[PDB]
């Protein structure tokens, strides 16, 4: 139940830098990031992008030319701006909560593991090699 | 006869290797097999 | 004897052109059936290790013999210097049936296990070299090439042996780069 | 003097499968007489190719019931002996203990339904490298295929053939995508007379000359 | 874009649902919270990090999620969740996380 | 010394030929085997001849550089037809390579079938003559024909998966060009499939 609040102008005019920025307190914002979104009137759901503790911002290429954003810690606030409003953007800028961390690898096929492949074929960059005695898809191995 | 590959006049007798077998006085399952009906049951064409 | 040349024909000129006779030739030791049925160890070796052979080394005279034809068909001798039970399993079988202790399994012996193992893969013969695109790189021949896989707890030798070998397609045998020096002078 | 045996290090332990012959420890025991006992059978081909077992299909039923709607795939199945359909077959549940597998396999349809309700089923053996049809046109005078229509005699038996390039195929297929070493076997229903929920009861036997090979013993 | 319904509505007492659909891009590698969003006014996480919730919250807003997709539940819809219940699940593709964008939760 | 060989409808015609050189067998092996079943039906309007172009044979080019042709090659013919509609056939070589030649211009090229071809280390090049091979000269023979049986693993092989036989022409001695020899020779090949057998019908596309 982590102290939040949503923030900034709510009455302007299009075409500018929204300037709208957010307070999100304990921790569960705090080693998480940063949340930045808004819905659209009579739509689907709308995303913007967001930053955690590393600095590492990132946007949705929708709007890349008028979308920047930044984080602060400090005092427990965090910055958007987006630039060049048009008129269908229009909906809620209330949320500013964004719990999301990155993550990707795949793991191997039916008959495939890493280092049960040390026998048939053992060097090179494909390492997740084959198990079962036989004619494999990739009975050599494979990479990832 | 089964997995044996032995190509010599065994050393011990069969009486001594295995146990003998007694006859009062077969193979079902292949004579199934033999007996089935293979082919078509009209005219061909 | 000044043959067409370009026809690429056999052509083996004797010595009885300037009056001397050819003498007779025993060629037993450059026999292919005999040139193979010598132990070549397999390096480096480890547990759930194939028997599959091409792992031999390339320069080795039954590795570099053997890469000199493209298609070999033979049935393997094995030798293996394990420290626990010796489990092999045919050419193609699930790494999971590895070792039930149903499939052929030498028990430890003070001396290395020696089997003759039969050539199980389902191909006609098999091949050295595949030139095929990746089934369903050239790096990877068929998983249907190994002569089926040894897993005992610690294998620390193993050493193949080919017999009744039957080589095909003869391929480069390429003998060792010379550099400066007239011969090799080893 | 003695006989110099002179014995070799490098064999003599003990194989699990080899020819050899134990020790006869107790003397000559003459067991009890069996001459012509009923139910012999000595090879397991001999009985799996004698009676035929059902295969499994959606919803784990052995029959594969008219589609619903204009859907013509009644169902469809890899060829290899380790296919879903073929998980509870005596067939599979032998090819399961060996390594790799050859020849023929045939399946047997018997339409078990009313006498007011005709149909005209078909069946296509689809070959490796490419991925199954969804209309049986796209399979007539295509692959090796039949066609039966449900007459007097119920059964139809269709032997798939053993088309490949390796002289054996395995049988616990290892991924190769979608497909295993062999191709697909699809049952289409050209045209059902009034064969709505009228079934179509599938089994699979061994071809007059499949042959497994290579025993091996997997966790089952 | 993540997705979720726009459209809530139940009596007093009763569980009401709140949902979080996505994908195998944004749901299943990215986790799910929900959030207490008035007219204006703060919010609050309620069930975060799928297992569990923070000292400071009530026991009448549940979370549950199956597959490439989450859900929320509503015990005894109060006068208190009378505000928009937003969501985020992780896009690994610019990577960021994807927000469900929450209702307008009016209560019967 | 003419030849005339001809494959199918089509027959090709050169007056320097050096023979024919048939690459590990006089004949094909047995086409009927275990696995087909019997299923295998020969087709004989795929023998028909097809040309490929090849490497140019320009003076600059040094010893040792090969321009490998991979069987089958893409068919845009009643062959490559088989192919899409089969998936299991065998079918002889049969690579013809002819470079026309000035004959007044000296240069040593050789064209040879190598199964199962594996890019060489250049250590090999000169190990490469161990092949059903031809030697084509502008003094002696423009036009080098080789005939190899099909040999696989497997009696019948998927050929988008693998391609048995592949067409290598390696440059033995550099071109050298007179004032009244060609300034460039290129290079081009007459490759006709000999016993084609197709099994395994496959779903159509139609």
């Amino acid at each position: 139940q982590v102290q939040l609040r949503e923030s900034g102008p709510s009455l302007v005019k299009p075409s500018q830098t929204l300037s709208l920025t957010c307070t999100a307190s304990g921790l569960s914002l705090s080693d998480k990031a940063v949340g930045w979104v808004r819905r659209a009137p009579t739509k689907a759901l709308e995303w913007l992008g967001s930053i955690d503790t590393g600095s590492s911002t990132g946007y949705n290429p929708g709007l890349k030319s008028r979308l920047s954003i930044t984080k602060d810690n400090s005092r427990n606030q965090v910055s958007l701006t987006i630039t060049s409003v048009t008129t269908e953007d229009s909906a809620t800028y209330y949320c500013a909560t964004v719990h999301q961390h990155t993550s990707e690898k795949r793991t191997c096929p039916r008959a495939y593991r890493p280092d049960c492949a040390a026998r048939w074929d053992c060097p090179g960059g494909a390492d997740c090699g084959y198990c079962n005695f036989g004619a494999g898809s990739y009975g050599r191995c494979t990479p990832f | 006869s089964g997995n044996t590959g032995s190509i010599i006049n065994n050393y011990y007798m069969q009486q001594y290797q295995n146990s003998m077998d007694t006859q009062l006085g077969n193979d079902w399952f292949s004579k199934l097999a033999s007996s089935a009906f293979t082919g078509l049951f009209g005219a061909l064409l | 004897t000044t043959a067409t040349g370009e026809s690429a024909d056999p052509v083996t000129t004797t010595v009885e052109n300037y009056g001397g006779e050819t003498q007779v030739q025993r060629r037993h030791h450059t026999d292919v059936s005999f040139i193979m049925d010598r132990f070549v160890q397999i390096k480096p070796v480890s547990p759930t290790h194939v028997i599959d052979l091409m792992q031999t080394h390339q320069h080795g005279l039954v590795g570099a013999m053997l890469r000199a034809a493209t298609y070999y068909f033979s049935d393997l001798e094995i030798v293996v210097n394990h420290t626990g039970r010796l489990t092999w399993v045919p050419n193609g079988a699930p790494e999971a049936a590895l070792d039930n202790t149903s499939n052929p399994t030498a028990y430890h012996k003070a001396p290395f296990t020696r089997l003759a193992l039969p050539y199980t893969a389902p191909h006609r013969v098999l091949a050295t070299v595949y030139n095929g695109n990746s089934k369903y790189l050239a790096a990877q021949l068929p998983a249907s090439f190994n002569y089926g896989a040894i897993r005992a707890t610690e294998i620390q030798e193993l050493l193949v042996r080919m017999k009744r070998a039957e080589l095909y397609c003869p391929r480069p045998l390429l003998a060792v780069k010379v550099t400066s020096q007239d011969r090799h002078k080893q | 003097g003695i006989v110099p045996v002179a014995c070799s290090d490098g064999y003599g332990g003990l194989v699990t499968t080899d020819p050899k012959t134990a020790d006869p420890a107790y003397g000559m025991v003459y067991n009890p007489p069996r001459t012509n006992y009923p139910g012999r059978f000595t090879n397991l081909l001999d009985v799996a190719e004698a009676c035929p077992t059902f295969l499994c299909f959606d919803d784990g039923k052995p029959y594969v019931v008219t589609r619903a709607d204009e859907q013509r795939l009644l169902a469809k199945f890899d060829l290899s002996l380790a296919a879903k359909h073929m998980s509870n077959t005596y067939l599979s549940g032998i090819a399961q203990y060996y390594a790799q597998y050859s020849g023929t396999i045939n399946l047997h349809f018997m339409f078990t339904g009313s006498t007011d309700s005709k149909a005209r089923y078909m069946v296509a053996y689809v070959p490796p490298g490419v991925t199954t049809p969804p209309d049986t046109p796209e399979r007539a005078a295509h692959c090796i295929h039949a066609e039966w229509d449900t007459g007097l005699n119920s059964k139809f038996t269709f032997s798939i053939p053993y088309v490949s390039a390796a002289d054996y195929a395995y049988t616990a297929s290892d991924v190769a995508d979608t497909t295993n070493v062999q191709g697909w076997v699809c049952i289409y229903q050209i045209t059902h007379g009034k064969a709505e929920q009228d079934t179509l009861v599938v089994s699979v036997s061994a071809g007059k000359d499949f042959e497994l090979r290579l025993p091996i013993d997997p966790r089952a | 874009v993540l997705t979720q319904p726009s459209s809530v509505s139940g009596s007093l007492g009763q569980r009401v649902s709140i949902t979080c659909s996505g994908s195998s891009s944004n749901v299943g590698n990215g986790y799910v919270s929900w959030y207490q969003l008035i007219p204006g006014s703060a919010p609050r996480t309620l069930i975060y990090g799928d297992t569990n919730r923070a000292s400071g919250v009530p026991d009448r807003f549940s979370g549950s999620r199956a597959g490439n997709t989450a859900t929320l539940s509503i015990s005894s819809l109060q006068a208190e969740d009378e505000a928009e219940y937003f969501c985020a699940s992780p896009e690994d593709s610019s990577s960021n996380a994807n927000f469900g964008s929450g209702t307008t939760l009016t209560v019967l | 010394r003419i030849l005339t060989t001809r494959n199918g409808h089509t027959t090709s015609t050169t007056q320097s030929s050096v023979g024919v050189t048939y690459g590990y067998s006089t004949g094909e092996d047995h086409v009927s085997g275990p696995n087909t079943s019997g299923l295998e039906t020969r087709v004989v309007q795929a023998e028909r001849f097809f040309k490929k172009h090849l490497f140019d044979w320009t003076t600059d080019k040094p010893f040792g550089h090969i321009e490998k042709l991979e069987l089958p090659t893409d068919h845009k013919g009643v062959y490559g037809q088989l192919v899409d509609s089969f998936a299991y056939m065998r079918n002889g070589w049969d690579v013809e390579v002819s470079a026309v030649g000035n004959q007044f211009n000296g240069g040593c090229l050789l064209v040879a079938m190598v199964p199962e071809f594996k890019e060489f280390t250049t250590r090999e090049k000169y190990q490469l003559t161990l092949f059903p091979h031809q030697f084509i000269s502008p003094r002696t023979n423009m036009t080098a024909h080789i005939t190899v049986p099909y040999l696989g693993v497997n009696r019948y092989d998927q050929y988008n998966k693998h391609k048995p036989w592949t067409l290598v022409v390696m440059v033995v001695s550099p071109l050298t060009t007179s004032s009244i020899g060609a300034s460039q020779i290129k290079v081009y090949t007459n490759i006709a499939p000999t016993h084609v057998h197709v099994a395994g019908e496959l779903p159509s596309k139609e």
